[PDB]
DNA sequence: CTTGACGGAACCACACGATGCTGTAGCTCGGTTGAGACGA
DNA sequence: TCGTCTCAACCGAGACAGCATCGTGTGGTTCCGTCAAG
């Protein structure tokens, strides 16, 4: 891709299948001039060491590139990447409909529903309300419900509090304990930026009020919040799975 | 007596008096940098480590097959020319030259005195010098880093245990590990089989005995010297033995010892005691008679070679046979030499390695050692030879300072401290005799988690050994390019090259690790990032390679290592800390003072004492009952000797302690009651204040340590006063004071400007600013503070603010550890921060089209144009919301293929078809402030635009406004100092007319240096800066964001009490006293007994006794009283049990009035941190002002109004504010950019992106008994092509169908799979 | 370490008689390359 | 044990070759000429110390020591292979130049992504040489107006030349030594991926294929026919005289109408300006 | 754990915000801290401690 | 409903280097493998 | 007297110049899309 200032940004997997390009261009080249057995040994041994770097990095070739320290990546580390031996999809995955933030308590809210600010409630829901927005007949196109969404008027709450009262959203500790760090909640509409949590489920969470980065899921078709609010509500996942005692504590 | 402490002073509870001020933070750092560049010095420069230390070993050099020298005298430091304000707003990073002058002294090879040409020269400049400030910090490309001490292993070998599950024993002898300062790692491992071999990073193992050959000693030699001196002959009774008494100490003896002329010693079967030993001893029978039975189980030492016989009957470290002694019977051998061992003395594993694998001539171990290095190539001698010549003996890439050989002498026992910087075979020697010593068990073992094993580096000999590797570098090639080069026909200047020390001194601050981007969000954390002691980095330990070894602790850090300040999370012990009064040595050793104490009287004098020592000395107690006579009146007292903690007597200890504030760092000496907290969360409320911001309203601390000015007065962000004198005028962008007759010179006498800090940006993006806090026509002192930084106030170190706070979960709002505030945060804005946000915009230049800084830019609105002017640039001072055109950047484009639609689009609104695009760069979601200042870069010899012209204008101003400003107020010095010279005996006159003119020379002189002053400021900035490549102007916007009190921010206090805000909680459903003050912020009381911290019971009553007295004091002012009684008030408040009266000194006019005015809002205390505050002072200053004594207050129900039947308490805690808020962390994403190797969505499009749904998401997620969700969230949120298109057109046309399609996923894996040629089918 | 140090005092004793044994020091431009 | 490795093997299976005086290599060229497979390949096989002396030189580089010695043999064997004895002198020097080339060559196509001729990598060899020259008596960054005052040349032509030098790292070495990540997650595709803009792409597709279906059947027809938007080719009034219009500016009159009935309609739509290019 | 046994789960989870609420509001109203005679030192500790 | 004029693509010839090729001769812990040890 | 049964190291993870076409820049006419004018 082209950078800033004319420059690329190119993958060591290029340089590596390049020089392999060019090293079998170069037996193409020797093959056909009735070349004796020694040269044409160090070349199969050339060629052979190239595919050991193509394939793997780090054993017996031990190839450096210019100007650097680093050693280059082979198509091991395109099947896997870092982290060891873990694949690419393994190691990690970005989801859609997602974003961090950092949660509070909310006491005057039941079990059945939570809090959340507009300021993300206004994206979490963006099908949602263009559906809505194209359904009820106010604005058929996307651009507009896209400038009368980010001009803030006064009818895109009136409009989007349909989607709030009855629509389950998911929320995931980023770092992930057990099998509670998931849950399912209704999102009521208030002021801010930072989301209110139910008191009863931080217990549950492993998660005390420390300021972490909390990230939120929102699932797109209907289907998967009904078996969202049938697999990880609150009002299912009420025993834990270690034994007879509620993961619902009550706290001091 | 300082200013400052007029108008503050604080009442402190020490008991113990403090016998020794507390001395300068950074000057670690300072003498260390000092010692490296040695900028002031005099001809004859000091011979101590450092750049001149690793030039002058290098710059001697010799020609190969030739004849050539270099001499040098020294070199010579540049001018630092770029200003500081200048370089943070430019980026020059503080540029600074360095010359030396070489000599080139040529010979006619052949060592003696014909054709010495000698040409004397100054070379070019070797680099740029990093050029620090006095603060301790350097500028590396427009941000500011600082290095860290790196607390590697120190330079010496270590003898360990290290039990483990690889050895399966429980007593065995851990590896040898020879560490050197720089390259030539070795090891030497104890076999468990009685052995040694040693080690290498690469080969395998290798014995001893080859490596000793290689190093130049004989294998029969060093087996002999090995074990024992003991020698065999054959004379009287067929043999002839030297007997030790020494060695048969302990030895069971089973044969017969009888001789001695009649006087049996030991019978048969009976074991020896020490009574035979002292009938030995009185004997002394140095011949004893044994069998021939008994010497089979002895070794030989050397081959017994017989000069009669002519052949080896005996090899070299042989065990004797009954056939090999009646060999040397017959051979008639003289003297045999063999080795003596028994099972209470020393194992003989020495000669059971030297023995192994047949190594015993030089050309096998030359051979082996050829092997280990290069296998499998030409086995030459002198190749191999010359490879462990550079391996070991010479200094080619390879470095060791005298450290090393200071702690090896220490360790095997010398009387000289100062040893040699290359290794020999004699220290190999040494660690075979201590590694053989180790295995027999006589001594301590080493403890690799000691203050002793873990030297404390800096970033001097880092520094010059990085020098040393590009010098050497620049050295090789210019010996390479100086080979069949002549005098005459090179030249000595062409021949060396500059370019490999400077890309060492670009790689040791650009690419290194070490030299990471300085914390100055908070200045406790530019004060502690100094003085960071990490085990990573080069030559150090990583966070996976701790373990349990070097995150342990030992007793001998008493006053070196603070354990009670590390970073939390992934490295805990690994990263250590810098104590109080901890003073490293010359060789880099952790020291810490201590006051020498005799049997009856207590000295003066305080030396610094080292860790090698504590361990045979007595260390006592500072903390005992002293009757101000100079002893103990204490008949038993807490002491250590031997690294342990015990008790002992007052008349045997030798040393105690100098001060309680000693052991810990300066990161949690600045909670208060650190002696009623735990460690644990001491340690997370020093994190906490490490990681905090400041405020707006700076209020002063209620509780304080004392330390808070220290704080303020080493920091680099306050204005420290060289010179005293009275002020004549205070501004907020510059201050000038008046300079005395005392301390001043003749010419030049007022010269005191100083640039205050105006509201720029920091490393975490939050705003920086200085406040004056002096007024005009008052006089101060040396090391006064004029203007205070960002979270310090009026001298002293004020962070945060108070607010009254009570323990009581109320309502749930603080339901475990959470905060609930109220309305008078909001509406005073006390707790709210101001963050600078950066936007670094580049404007580059293309191969299809250049791009510019254009306003005329298309899809542009009014709301747009309205606030950019007709350059491109919103102007200074504007309202930015959120979605808003900041920076002026277009992009070309040609040949787009665009769609109909776009043209259709573009037809029906009639614009014109625009083919270059718009790539300008915009703010985030959730940012709405308003900008401060941009700072745009050129090139040189470049377009400017009018934007730039207008700011460098902007500049040149205000820098002309403070040279007038400054030549004012000298020539108003001056002419106050002439009317001043003339009164004296006006009505003799050649001395007056003298004195005018030199006054005239001396404002002329001022003249022309103000005018070269202004030359040099618009020669440095009307020039260009040194940018990227292929950039023509960078531009950066300051985006300054008016952030308040929202819902979820985060809340702590000092004493490790984490929490969340809840919601904006109004001023009256919080639980209010009878006095009329209603509670602000309340916490929970699951903080003191969960968390081992009662610090927050006792703070809150001191802040409320504070509280209660500064109301005491307002209400005082109010009612309009005399001075006599507020003298009086400040006398029954000074005159606790703790600490001591400073009263009856200050005027009632100035001093009385000036603290009135400055302790109106608020009293700081001074506690210490071991040897504070009791609780009978607290319950005094709890009961003198109408307060109860136990915080027992009696609170009125604003929610139900029901009388509680039971008295709460109230108070004032003292918290902090955190860098963990909302707004930098809050990601703002439905659809995202997919990536290029999946579809799966990622950041770069103006949006971050999700979290991380890995293994143990998706392992949560199928915990519960489903499967649609599974495959719903992982084929229509990513890794699909058409199957988000039909589920969003199912979602819009409303019908839903679940169609399930065919991912990418498996497209990508069958691409990658069938790329190494595999058949995979369907068989459907 | 001592070798290095016997060389630089040698080599300066070596520069010291061969200046004070009639020769002269050439001083060369700061700025110049041949 | 023995090692496993490439460079030791190869270095101890040049041990046998032979270094004779040079009559010998005079008469294996004059053999070679008429043509024999056994002077060339004692060429071949007795004159790799030469190489291997070449290839030491060039250590330090993108590429590895293997790919040097390949070239150094194939420098050589193409030197002896077009090889004329008449000039009666040492064939060492041509297989040093043959060497040096191939060298050139390798520089040249085995060190950077982008791909070279020889005049550009050429000029930029020397620039960076005047550089390396130039920088020794400055002392300080090497900018492009020194060197274009010193090589005689324009500074936005140096500039140009200087900036195909782009010197790519890795995407796996971040900053710093604690790579927890890497640099393929941070950038994207300058394309348009995102499902935001292909869904604005069909739903603004749809929206005017609604807008047409919802005109008049001429205004439709003059506005799909000419753009070619539903189901037309790009053709224009000019092509579509004998389809729709005869006369060019009765059919532009009805165009431009038709734009001004859809602009129209957006606006009394809710479609400005200011709310689509922002 | 009890009552959530013997009801199943929506009398559970509307029995448990109203405790909560109702608990919620006896903390408010409730007046105990912990403070420095909270901790009750006995005077027979230094005579162990000697 | 007709007419004549200018700015912007649209292949295409000319062309200026420019691609392309060629000749000089001196940390803990689990799967693998070589080596000693005992009975039929 | 030899086959099989343990057993401790080994390895790897979380230069220079010349020759033969050549490919898009640079207009070159030409077609096209549009702008007044009745
Ligand atoms: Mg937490």
């Amino acid at each position: 891709v082209p950078l800033d200032g004319g420059r690329f940004a190119t993958s060591d997997l290029n340089d590596l299948y390049r020089r392999v390009i060019n090293r079998n261009n170069r037996l193409k080249r020797l093959l056909d001039l009735a070349a004796p057995d020694i040269i044409v040994r160090n070349e199969k041994r050339m060629l052979q060491e190239a595919v050991d770097a193509l394939l793997d990095n780090g054993r017996r070739g031990r190839a450096i590139t210019g100007s650097n320290k680093r050693p280059l990546k082979s198509l091991a580390d395109m099947i896997k990447g870092k982290q060891g031996r873990f694949r690419q999809n393994l190691l990690g995955k970005r989801v859609d409909y997602s974003g961090r933030s950092v949660i509070t308590v909310g006491p005057t809210l039941r079990l059945h529903q939570c809090g959340l600010p507009k300021k993300m409630a206004l994206e979490l829901f963006k099908p949602f309300i263009f559906g809505k927005l194209e359904g009820r007949g106010m604005a058929t196109t996307i651009k507009a419900a896209k400038k009368m969404v980010e001009r803030e008027l006064p009818e895109v709450w009136d409009v989007l509090a349909e989607v709030i009262r009855e629509h389950p959203v998911l929320l995931n500790r980023a770092p992930t304990l057990h099998r509670l760090g998931i849950q399912a909640f209704e999102p009521v509409l208030i002021e801010g930026k930072a989301i209110q949590l139910h008191p009863l489920v931080c217990a549950a969470y492993n998660a005390d009020f420390d300021g972490d980065q909390m990230a939120v899921h929102v699932p797109l078709t209907l289907e998967a919040q009904l078996e969202a609010r049938a697999l990880m509500m609150s009002t299912n996942n009420i025993l834990s799975p270690a034994n007879g005692e509620p993961i619902i504590v009550p706290s001091q | 007596y300082s200013y400052t402490e007029k108008k503050r002073i604080r009442k402190d509870f020490s008991k113990l008096p403090d016998v020794m001020d507390v001395p300068y933070l950074l000057a670690i750092q300072l003498d260390s940098y000092r010692e490296f560049l040695q900028a002031g010095a005099t001809k004859e420069q000091f011979r101590d480590v450092g750049l001149h230390a690793a030039f002058k070993s290098v710059f001697p050099i010799i020609s190969y097959s030739g004849n050539a020298a270099l001499e040098y005298v020294g070199y010579r430091l540049g001018e630092p020319a770029f200003d500081v304000k200048e370089c943070v707003l430019r980026g020059v990073t503080f540029a600074v030259p360095l010359r030396v002058k070489v000599r080139l002294i040529i010979f006619d090879r052949e060592s003696s005195n014909k054709a010495i040409k000698d040409i004397k020269e100054q070379e070019v400049y070797m680099g740029e010098i990093p050029l620090m400030t006095e603060n301790g910090t350097f500028i590396i490309n427009g941000t500011e880093r600082v290095i860290v001490s790196q607390l590697h292993r120190s330079p010496g070998v270590f003898f360990d245990h290290d039990r483990g599950k690889t050895h399966s024993s429980g007593k065995l002898l851990y590896s040898a590990r020879i560490i050197p300062y720089r390259g030539s790692w070795l090891d030497f491992e104890f076999d468990p089989k009685d052995c040694v071999f040693v080690r290498i990073d690469r080969r395998r193992k290798l014995p001893a005995s080859v490596l000793l050959r290689a190093l130049g000693y004989s294998t029969e030699e060093i087996l002999n010297a090995f074990y024992a001196t003991n020698v065999f002959h054959i004379k009287g009774e067929t043999l002839n033995l030297e007997l030790v008494p020494q060695r048969l100490r302990g030895e069971v003896a089973s044969i017969d010892i009888k001789d001695g002329s009649g006087k049996v010693i030991v019978e048969q079967g009976r074991r020896i005691t020490a009574r035979h030993i002292n009938q030995l001893e009185k004997a002394g029978v140095s011949q004893l008679e044994v069998p021939f039975d008994y010497l089979i189980g002895r070794t030989i030492a050397k081959a017994i070679v017989h000069p009669a016989t002519g052949e080896i009957i005996a090899e070299c470290n042989t065990e004797l046979t009954l056939d090999l002694l009646a060999k040397v019977a017959k051979a008639q051998v003289v003297r045999i030499e063999t080795l003596y061992t028994n099972d209470i003395d020393c194992g003989p594993f020495i000669s059971d390695t030297l023995k192994i694998d047949n190594t015993s001539n030089q050309l096998e171990a030359l051979v082996e050692i050829y092997r280990m290095m290069r296998p499998g190539e030409p086995p030459t001698k002198e190749a191999a030879e010359t490879l462990f010549g550079n391996l070991f003996f010479s200094a080619e890439r390879y470095d060791l300072s005298a450290v090393g050989r200071m702690k090896f002498n220490r360790r095997i026992g010398r009387t000289e401290i100062e040893g040699p910087g290359v290794l020999s075979k004699e220290d190999i020697i040494d660690v075979l005799k201590t590694l053989v010593d180790i295995r027999n068990g006589k001594g301590i073992v080493d403890d690799i988690d000691h203050l002793g094993n873990r030297r404390v580096r800096c970033v001097g000999e880092m520094a010059e050994n990085q020098f040393r590797v590009g010098l050497v570098r620049v050295e090789r090639a210019v010996k390479e390019r100086l080979s069949m080069a002549e005098s005459e026909g090179l030249m000595p200047q062409d021949l060396i090259n500059a370019k490999p020390v400077a890309a060492a001194i670009k790689e040791f601050f650009g690419s290194s690790q070490l030299s990471q981007f300085m914390d100055q969000n908070n200045p406790l954390s530019e004060i502690t990032h100094k003085r960071r002691v990490s085990a990573l980095g080069p030559g150090g330990l990583t966070r996976e390679r701790a373990g349990f070894e070097v995150r342990d602790v030992h007793p001998t850090h008493y006053g070196r290592v603070c354990p009670i300040e590390t970073p939390e999370g992934p490295n805990i012990g690994l990263i250590n800390s810098l104590a109080t009064y901890a003073r490293t040595n010359k060789y880099g050793f952790l020291e810490s003072p201590y006051r020498v104490v005799k049997d009856s009287l207590v000295t003066d004098e305080i030396v610094f004492l080292s860790a090698i020592e504590e361990a045979d000395h007595v260390i006592a107690q500072a903390s005992a009952t002293l009757n101000e006579k100079g002893q103990l009146v204490d008949e038993l007292v807490a002491v250590r000797h031997l690294n342990e903690f015990t008790v002992k007597a007052p008349e045997d200890v030798t040393l105690m302690d100098v001060s309680p504030k000693q052991v810990v760092s300066v990161a949690a000496s600045l909670i208060p009651f650190l002696e009623h907290d735990d460690a644990n969360r001491a340690l997370m409320g020093s994190n906490m204040q490490r990681q905090a911001v400041p405020t707006l309203r700076a209020d002063k601390p209620l509780v304080g340590t004392g330390m808070e000015r220290n704080v303020a007065r080493d920091s680099g962000v306050c204005v420290v006063a060289r010179r005293g004198g009275v002020i004549d005028s205070v501004d907020a962008s510059r201050v000038v004071v008046r300079v005395a007759d005392d301390e001043v010179e003749t010419g030049e006498a007022g010269v005191d400007i100083y640039n205050l800090t105006k509201y720029t940006r920091s490393n975490q993006n939050t705003c920086i600013n200085q406040r004056p806090l002096v007024s005009k026509g008052d006089v101060v002192a040396r090391g006064d503070i004029l203007a205070d930084g960002p979270s310090t106030d009026m001298g002293e170190l004020a962070l945060g603010q108070n607010m009254r706070v009570a323990f009581m979960p109320w309502n749930g709002f603080n339901f475990e550890d959470s905060i609930c505030l109220s309305e008078r945060v909001v509406q005073e804005d006390r707790f709210t921060t101001i963050h600078i946000q950066e936007l670094t915009c580049v404007a580059r230049d293309t191969k299809l089209g250049p791009e510019e800084i254009t306003a005329d830019i298309p899809n542009v609105g009014e709301a747009a144009l309205n606030k950019l002017d007709e350059a491109g640039i919103v102007y200074v001072g504007a309202e930015v919301q959120a979605g808003d055109i900041l920076v002026g950047k277009v992009t070309p484009k040609g040949e787009t293929q665009l769609t109909p639609e776009e043209k259709l689009l573009r037809a029906i609104f009639g614009e014109k078809a625009s083919d270059v695009k718009d790539t300008s760069l915009r703010v985030p979601t959730g940012t709405k402030g308003t900008v401060i200042d941009v700072q745009v870069f050129t090139r040189d010899g470049v377009e400017r635009d009018s934007r730039a012209l207008s700011i460098e204008k902007m500049q040149l101003d205000q820098i002309r406004k403070d040279l007038n400003e400054e030549f004012r107020i000298v020539e108003g010095a001056t002419f106050e100092r002439l009317r001043a010279a003339l009164v004296g005996a006006k009505a003799a006159d050649d001395a007056l007319n003298e004195q005018l003119e030199k006054a005239q020379a001396y404002i002329s002189d001022r003249r022309q240096l103000l005018d070269d002053k202004f030359e040099d400021k618009k020669r440095k900035l009307q020039q260009g800066d040194d940018l990227a490549p292929g950039v023509l102007k960078i531009v950066k916007v300051y985006l300054a964001i008016k952030r308040r009190i929202q819902p979820g921010d985060k809340m702590a206090g000092r004493h490790g009490n984490k929490g969340v805000v809840s919601v904006i909680m109004p001023v009256e459903d919080m639980p209010h006293d009878a006095n009329g003050t209603p509670v602000d912020i309340v916490l929970n009381p699951l903080g003191v007994p969960s968390r081992m911290n009662v610090g927050q019971i006792l703070e809150t009553h001191l802040g409320l006794a504070a509280k209660g007295l500064g109301e005491k004091i307002n209400r005082m002012l109010e009612e309009q009283r005399k001075v006599a009684e507020l003298r009086k008030f400040l006398h029954e408040i000074y005159n606790e049990i703790g600490g001591r009266e400073e009263n009856l000194d200050e005027l009632g006019d100035n001093e009385i009035l000036a603290l009135a005015k400055n302790l109106r809002g608020g009293v700081p205390m001074a506690t210490p941190v071991f040897d504070g505050a009791k609780e009978r002072e607290i319950k005094a200053m709890l009961k003198l002002a109408d307060l109860p004594e136990s915080g027992q207050m009696r609170l009125f129900d604003g929610r139900t109004g029901n009388q509680f039947e039971r008295p709460t308490t109230v108070g004032y805690m003292y918290m902090l504010k955190l860098n963990h808020l909302v707004d930098d962390k809050m990601h703002a994403r439905s659809t995202g950019s997919y990536s290029l190797v999946t579809q799966q969505p990622l950041g770069g499009k103006a949006q971050f992106g999700g979290q991380r749904f890995g293994e143990m998401e998706v392992w949560a997620l199928e915990a519960y008994g489903a499967a649609y969700t599974l495959q719903e969230m992982l084929t229509v949120k990513s890794d699909d092509v058409n199957g988000r298109t039909k589920m969003y057109k199912n979602i819009v046309d409303g019908d839903h169908r679940m169609e399930a399609g065919m991912p990418e996923s498996f497209n990508v894996l069958i691409k990658e799979i069938r790329s190494l040629g595999i058949d995979i089918e369907l068989e459907t | 370490v001592e070798a290095k140090q016997k060389e630089r005092d040698a080599l300066a004793k070596a520069m010291e008689e061969f200046l004070s044994r009639g020769g002269k020091v050439q001083e060369i431009e700061p700025n110049v390359v041949a | 044990t023995r090692a496993l490795d490439a460079t030791q093997l190869y270095l101890n299976e040049i041990g046998f070759s032979p270094l004779l005086t040079p009559e010998e290599e005079v008469h294996f060229a004059r053999l070679a000429q008429k043509g024999d497979p056994a002077g060339r390949k004692r060429m071949i096989e007795s004159n790799l110390r030469l190489v291997v002396k070449i290839a030491r030189r060039y250590v330090n580089r993108g590429l590895s020591l293997l790919d040097l010695i390949e070239e150094g043999n194939l420098g050589l064997i193409r030197a002896v292979e077009k090889f004329d004895p008449e000039r009666g002198f040492r064939f060492s020097t041509y297989a040093t130049w043959w060497i040096r080339q191939t060298i050139e060559r390798a520089i040249m196509n085995q060190t950077r992504t982008i791909r070279l001729p020889i005049h550009v990598v050429k000029e930029l060899n020397v620039y960076l040489r005047a550089a390396r020259e130039l920088t020794h008596k400055l002392d300080h960054e090497p900018s492009p107006e020194e060197i274009a005052n010193l090589l005689e040349k324009p500074v936005a032509e140096v500039k140009r030349m200087l900036g195909l030098n782009e010197r790519v790292t890795s995407v796996d070495v971040s900053l710093g030594p604690d790579s927890d990540k890497t640099l393929l997650d941070t950038l994207t595709d300058d394309r348009p991926t995102d499902p935001c803009e292909l869904l604005q792409d069909d739903d603004l597709s749809e929206s005017i294929d609604q807008w047409l279906t919802e005109l008049t059947d001429k205004q439709r027809e003059v506005v799909i026919r000419r753009f070619g938007l539903r189901g037309h080719e790009s053709s224009t009034l000019e092509e579509v005289g004998q389809e729709i219009g005869l006369t060019r500016e009765r059919v532009r009159q009805i165009q431009v109408e038709a734009l001004k009935r859809l602009r129209e309609i957006l606006e009394k739509n809710g479609l400005s300006s200011d709310a689509l290019f922002q | 754990n009890h009552c959530y046994r013997v009801v199943g789960l929506k009398d559970t989870v509307i029995f448990a915000d109203q405790l909560m609420y109702t608990g919620f509001a006896y903390s408010t109203i409730s007046g105990v801290s912990i403070g420095v005679n909270d901790f009750v030192i006995p005077d027979e500790k230094a005579r162990i401690i000697n």
